[PDB]
């Protein structure tokens, strides 16, 4: 109260019932409240950036819920990881934070002036599964039904699928470039999935090893670390900071990722033991190289 | 007189349980009493594999929504499988290609350091016991109930819960409280209540 | 006085040992004493002396509450219990053939551990 | 790494827990001897369950080494148990006293 | 400290059977060992106990939920 | 119109062709028959009926069927007279509350007394639980053979307030009524998934990206059902699911008709090309509503702009957007004709239980 | 403690100085905002609407951080921009004064 | 004039001569072995240097 230039608990202000112009009331955050969020050790300048504030009203939840593209900004995992918070009060602190230390200004690192955020294991790998060109199955193709459920949950605004007859098969490309027509760029580069130390033994798809986006429309290859992973220089995020914006890069991380997301949510992913199992012809093989090996290394020990 | 009394200060709710007021070796009385808490595995306790694959636990899924099997099967933990390749923790995986055929045949067996092991021998028992070649099998999204294209390798590994709570390391104090004497700063750390 | 002797001699584990095997017995009520008068009885029965009676004399490991059964120390697990409380309050007031006895008893108590560790 | 966490593990920390009073001690309820077991577990306690794991992608939410777990294991006693703290404070002269 | 009363992962209650399930492993244990004291018993290397029969006989599915939460739980009163 | 074919009802019985298990039976329990209440196993086929529906019954059993627990009241635990160490009331309380009941009355009151006389580690079993409230018990709603906590030489353990408490399995999991134990589409060909070429494939030769499966067969699991009623009681079961889905259905259809007074759980949108957005609001409610409402609106309108629901884990809440080329009361009356077929499936389904199971 | 020693080697009221102004021909910095120099505008404007209240814009708004962001955007902000870089020892300030409602107003977005 | 830590466990250990099942009614674990000292209601490990 200004009138007597003290503070007051509500727990006694129920006589008042009212404040006026000239008082200060300290409100509990509410979603929306911009928040700093730092980790130790701080050697980067994006080790304190400003997030929006996603107040979970779950009361069992006591973590600090982020993205795990945001990882990148704090060099994070979520093996045990603490991180400081605290949330600006004054105006002056809010408006510099909003406006300053917003972590839109930390999407280009100021050390190598590359993009750090992106699609980071699960969202790379998804965008691999969702884009390329042959499932096991056939053509990597779904139904209305499953094009529509890849964008429920980008929190955009979704588009237009009243063209689509409920049996017709929309590509995965198809769905992806849906979701980049809200930033066209241009894009042109070989992906990761290609690598010439594969290529004699698996055969790959023609229509895979070329990645092409004109104006938004990905028509061609598929989508991994190279275009849309985190760090990737020239990859399709730092386009769309570049033409667009850094705030629009940090929206379109988050679409594709969900994109991606919900088509392993419905293709499905794992690793298995006979995963990693070679066949007895190829153990046999791996014997005969490691033999060699030791071969001419005792040739060495015999001169 | 005057006030010396103890405030129970923590914001976690406890339980009182101890009575007892022993005799010191200065011969004098002293308080020790026993707090209770009540843990379950919240929201960001650690938990990890006897191979040495850390993890927070964040999702709290109901029964409902886990992924299940054709046969029922629902895990506990839902482990990413990306955590395996940069570590090269196959100790884990083949502990769960073991222990699914050891659940199967209802026995225990020995998995000691240095033991003679052949996994493709092991993958053979499993499909002897009726289960794939591999672990994996068919499982269906618990919330769509929709059917994963690739079968799913799903087992029962050994877990772990590492004792770094989430109850006891999470700290934050509002704009005022204990100072220190000397430089007017905040007192150091979540124990002495401030900073 | 009864005050400080109340505390440490409800805190011993020797206590807790005579009072628990009192309450096998059943001379010594289940409960935990709920009013002063009961707690009274529940030292007479466990020590052998009301609180004033120990402060007055100086022997006070003997009269101790034993086992009111006198098993037959030649189901199984019920002699084991016993048989093990007694050579407790045997150590505690320094029985003459301690050692020996304790030694036979240390050989019954492994074979038992044993086919207790087969249960297991 | 896992020489460290077995040993960080919470689990039956004291066989005695009852009759002690020990500062930050938890004591897991429920404890399994491994499908797999090993030569150590003839002379430990083992510490933690045989809980059912799917290594498979399920909404992201198991990203950068997270585990996304059952909200009924937790319910039905899947690595609960009890955390004990201890208060202590003795007189500093008689001139002092409890109430 | 206990088998738990429904299995850990699916809640089918295996809880119903443990009793009964300790006693006759017990004694399925008993037959199947030979010269080998019971501390030694996970360490037989010519030693093969299945309860697959056992646990089916008690009624419980084949599930490896189940059957792994009930073959493996430690029992407090075993140790203590 | 038969959605709902024939059932297969299979209990769980124990086998004492065995000699370990008729011995120990006999040898602590006293046991030669089989037990008052048995885990029964249902396997259930469903034909012209969408997936959703299907997987929402499926939910609605395993969790979201308000059934019963025991609990213990607030001061049950008697601390004083409970002289066990190593008994805590959280254990205790953890292994009572997941004993599967099946219980028709909910003022049974139960209580454990139970004290050690005797110098051996007693073991309290669930004969021990002695009730003391409400009509006399003419048949036990649980087995007599459940372990609670044992007790230690010369300690007691007194619980005197064990009561029944209701509750739905999404909030706490010792409300879960089913267990799954098989879900597959029989419409859709399967591959020989022993073979090498498949094993790393989920075996069904179609997409589920592309699959529509109209034709399944649901197996569930109940944990404890009275032995001389199996049917009855699955028939209660299965007949009070359809009625929590058909009541959740008509909760959401009552907001749906109220297209006007603008309550903070139905906002519509009409943006750009006279098209039409509806977003939907409702709080503590899951997938099987979201799915079910998102499946049969796709049903009612293939050519649709856009349909779709998120139920994110946070905020707790189903937020469906549907988007339209028609007016604000066109895109009504159409979302109001899917939640009425909605629940003129599930009435089929009750009825059909009624027809085959009996 | 011991300093590891490698010692290496190397009128209390200071004049008042005039503020000289540069003409507006003459100003040499860019007349646009610094990024720093717009947020410190709309964080003083938004306290001092925090402390006074009174605003210029014909629309409502009820936060004074969208006031004064707003009041950046649609240039009519009451502050000047002093960019001053020079102290001469004859006790002369050498700056520049910028009208922010005349400079270009950076993205902040 | 001296009193000397006792490492428990050690045969100047009261548990020494106590049985399993003593051990356990008196509040020690009977099936930890011992080797450490209890000063000021603490407990500690003696390593090997
Ligand atoms: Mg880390
Ligand atoms: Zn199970």
């Amino acid at each position: 109260k200004q009138i007597t230039q003290s503070v007051h608990d509500i727990e006694g202000l129920k006589q008042d019932f009212r404040l006026e112009v000239g008082d200060i009331l300290y409100r509990d955050v509410v979603t929306g409240d911009v928040a700093f969020f730092n980790r130790q050790p701080s050697l980067e300048r994006s080790s304190i950036g400003v997030h929006r504030i996603v107040v979970l009203e779950n009361p069992k939840i006591s973590t600090f819920q982020m993205n795990v593209s945001a990882c990148a900004w704090y060099n994070a995992d979520f093996d045990g990881d603490q991180m400081n918070l605290w949330v600006p009060w004054s105006v002056m602190s809010r408006v510099e934070a909003e406006l300053l230390c917003s972590v839109r200004n930390w999407f280009i690192s100021t050390k190598s002036s590359g993009p750090v955020n992106g699609q980071v294991q699960d969202s790379t790998v998804g965008s691999f599964l969702l884009t390329r060109t042959n499932t096991p199955m056939g053509k990597n193709v779904m139904n209305k039904l499953h094009a529509m459920g890849l964008f429920q949950t980008t929190q955009t605004d979704p588009p237009c699928f009243a063209n689509y007859s409920p049996t017709d098969l929309l590509d995965g490309k198809s769905v992806v470039s849906m979701l980049l027509r809200q930033t066209p760029i241009n894009y042109q580069r070989a992906p990761t999935w290609y690598s010439e130390v594969y290529a004699p033994y698996m055969h790959y798809n023609k229509q895979d090893i070329s990645t092409q986006i004109r104006n938004g429309e990905l028509i061609e290859g598929v989508l991994d670390k190279k275009a849309v992973g985190a760090g990737s220089s020239g990859g399709i995020y730092h386009l769309i900071s570049r033409r667009y914006g850094p705030q629009q890069a940090l929206k379109m991380i988050f679409a594709t990722q969900q994109l991606a997301l919900n088509y392993v949510r419905n293709a499905g992913f794992t690793v298995s033991t006979a995963d990693m199992l070679l066949t007895p012809e190829a153990h046999q093989e791996v014997q005969e190289i490691i033999n060699e090996l030791l071969l001419e290394s005792e040739e060495i020990n015999n001169r | 007189y005057i006030d010396r009394s103890v405030m129970y200060g923590f914001d976690e709710p406890a339980v009182v349980d101890a009575v007892m007021r022993p005799h010191g070796p200065n011969d004098e009385i002293f308080g020790l009493m026993r707090l209770r808490y009540e843990r379950n595995l919240n929201i960001g306790d650690k938990m990890s594999s006897r191979s040495g694959n850390k993890g927070i636990a964040a999702l709290a899924l109901p029964t409902s929504d886990m992924p299940f099997t054709e046969d029922g099967l629902q895990p506990d933990l839902i482990v990413n499988p990306h955590s395996h390749p940069s570590r090269m923790t196959n100790g884990q995986m083949i502990e769960t290609t073991v222990g699914l055929a050891n659940a199967l045949q209802g026995v225990v067996t020995d998995g000691t350091a240095f033991l003679p092991i052949n996994v493709q021998l092991l993958s053979e028992r499993l499909a002897q016991e009726g289960l794939r070649f591999n672990g994996c099998q068919k499982m269906f999204n618990g919330q769509t109930g929709e059917y994963f294209d690739a079968a799913i390798f799903i087992g029962p590994t050994y877990h772990q819960r590492l004792q770094k709570f989430v109850l006891d390391d999470r700290y934050a104090v509002a704009s005022y409280g204990p100072t220190d004497a000397l430089t007017g700063q905040p007192l150091d750390g979540k124990r002495s209540h401030g900073g | 006085d009864t005050k400080v002797l109340l505390t440490e001699i409800l805190l011993d584990p020797m206590y807790d040992y005579a009072a628990t095997v009192a309450r096998i017995d059943g001379s010594i009520p289940m409960h935990k004493p709920r009013t002063p008068k009961e707690a009274e009885y529940e030292f007479k029965t466990v020590i052998g002396r009301t609180p004033a009676e120990l402060l007055s004399q100086k022997e006070f490991y003997d009269k101790i509450y034993t086992s009111k059964y006198r098993p037959d120390f030649t189901k199984t697990s019920t002699l084991i219990y016993l048989r093990a409380y007694e050579l407790f309050l045997k150590y505690l007031q320094n029985a003459p053939n301690f050692n020996s006895e304790l030694a036979e008893f240390k050989t019954y108590e492994n074979a038992y551990g044993e086919q207790k560790a087969l249960l297991a | 790494y896992e020489t460290n966490q077995g040993r960080q593990t919470g689990g039956w920390y004291c066989f005695s827990w009852p009759y002690r009073v020990d500062m930050n001690r938890f004591f897991q309820f429920y404890n399994e001897m491994p499908l797999v077991k090993t030569i150590a577990h003839n002379y430990v306690i083992p510490n933690g369950l045989n809980t059912i794991v799917a290594y498979m992608i399920y909404g992201g939410y198991n990203q950068e080494d997270s585990v996304i777990v059952s909200q009924s294991f937790i319910d039905r006693g899947g690595f609960a148990g009890t955390f004990y703290r201890e208060e202590k404070v003795e007189l500093e002269s008689d001139i002092e006293s409890f109430g | 400290m206990l088998i738990p009363v429904v299995c850990f992962t699916c809640g089918f209650p295996i809880g119903t059977y443990a009793a009964i399930f300790d006693k006759a492993r017990t004694e399925y244990i008993k037959t199947k060992m030979g010269g080998t004291l019971p501390q030694n018993i996970p360490l037989d290397a010519s030693l093969q106990i299945e309860l697959k029969d056992l646990i089916t006989a008690l009624g419980i599915p084949m599930r490896v939920c189940c059957r792994t939460h009930l073959i493996t739980t430690l029992d407090y009163r075993k140790y203590y | 119109e038969k959605i709902f074919q024939n059932v297969e009802i299979k209990p769980f019985l124990i086998d004492f062709s065995n000699l370990f298990i008729k011995n120990a039976a006999k040898k602590l329990f006293q046991l030669e028959e089989q037990l008052p209440l048995v885990p029964v196993n249902v396997v259930m086929d469903f034909k012209g009926i969408s997936r959703a529906a299907v997987h929402g019954l499926s939910r609605v059993l395993q969790d979201e069927i308000p059934n019963y627990m025991l609990d213990i009241k607030p001061g049950g635990y008697k601390i004083e007279d409970s002289t066990d160490l190593f008994m805590t009331e959280q254990f205790i309380r953890n292994r009572i509350n997941f004993i599967p009941i099946y219980a028709k009355n909910e003022t049974l009151v139960f209580a454990l007394r139970s004290l050690n006389n005797s110098c051996e580690v007693k073991t309290i079993y669930s004969r021990d639980l002695i009730q003391v409230a409400g009509p006399k018990l003419k048949y036990p709603i649980f087995n007599p053979t459940f372990e609670i906590g044992f007790l230690q030489p010369g300690k007691s353990l007194i619980i005197e307030d064990i009561y029944i408490k209701k509750g739905i399995g999404r909030k706490h999991a010792a409300f879960n009524l089913a267990v799954k134990t098989h879900f597959s589409h029989l419409d859709i060909e399967q591959y020989p998934t022993d073979k090498k070429e498949y094993m790393a494939l989920s075996g069904y030769k179609q997409s589920s990206m592309t699959s529509d499966p109209r034709h399944h067969r649901l197996g569930l699991c109940f944990p404890a059902v009275p032995l001389p009623h199996i049917n009855q009681a699955v028939r209660t079961y299965l007949k009070n699911a359809c009625r929590i889905i058909i009541g959740r259905i008509q909760s959401i259809q009552k907001i749906y008709e109220n297209f006007e007074e603008p309550q903070p759980e139905l906002v519509l949108f009409s943006m750009d090309e006279e098209k039409t957005k509806a977003i939907i609001t409702i709080k503590d409610e899951t997938h099987t509503i979201g799915n079910l409402l998102k499946t049969y609106i796709y049903e009612m309108i293939p050519d649709i702009s856009f349909v779709g629901y998120q139920c994110v884990p946070h905020k707790q809440e189903m937020v469906l957007t549907i988007i339209h080329k028609a007016s604000q009361e066109d895109l009504i009356t159409l979302l109001e004709k899917s939640i009425q077929n909605i629940i003129q499936t599930f009435q089929i389904l009750e009825k059909n239980v009624d027809e085959l199971i009996a | 403690y011991v300093e590891t020693e490698e010692e290496n080697l190397v009128f209390v009221q200071a004049s008042s100085q005039t503020l000289v102004i540069i003409p507006d021909n003459e100003r040499i910095t860019s007349n646009v905002l610094t990024t720093f120099e717009a947020t410190r505008l709309v964080a003083v404007r938004a306290q001092q609407l925090a402390i006074n209240g009174s605003t210029m814009l014909k629309k409502k708004y009820s936060s004074p951080i969208d006031i004064a962001k707003q009041e950046l955007f649609n240039r009519k902000i009451p502050l000047l921009v002093m960019r001053c870089i020079k102290v001469t020892p004859e006790g002369q300030k050498i700056v520049e004064i910028w009208n922010p409602r005349e400079m270009g107003i950076p993205l902040l977005d | 004039v001296s009193t000397f830590p006792i490492m428990r466990g050690s045969n100047r250990c009261h548990t020494h001569h106590l049985s399993k099942t003593a051990k356990k009614e008196i509040g020690e674990d009977p099936n930890e072995p011992g080797g450490y000292f209890i000063a000021r209601g603490g407990e500690w490990v003696v390593d090997l240097l």
